[PDB]
């Protein structure tokens, strides 16, 4: 919460947070899903929908 | 003399239809106005304005 409150562009950008360790092996699917979500919201913005 | 049969304006039936059409026009105008005032809220912008 403290690290995520340092942004002031909340109306334009978003932050994705995922706790990880040296054993966690699901990071690639987090990156994939975050990238897909970013792409989808970027297109809605261009079209004016969002 | 014979009688002429048609849907008159002053008949008790046509008045109700006229009032209902006017009510529909008024409701559509109200919806248009409320969209215009709340122009850029996310709910309105999500649908193609």
């Amino acid at each position: 919460c403290q690290f995520e409150d340092l942004n002031r562009r909340k109306d334009t950008k978003e932050i994705y947070t995922h706790f990880t360790c040296a054993t966690d092996t699901k990071n690639v699917q987090f990156v994939f899903d975050a990238v897909t979500d970013v792409i989808i919201k970027n297109n809605l913005k261009e079209c004016g929908l969002y | 003399a014979k009688e002429i049969e048609f849907l008159s304006w002053t008949e008790p039936f046509g008045i109700a239809l006229t009032l209902f059409a006017v009510l529909g026009i008024f409701l559509t105008a109200f919806v248009l106005g409320v969209f215009i005032k709340f122009r850029n809220t996310p709910i309105v912008k999500a649908t193609n304005r």
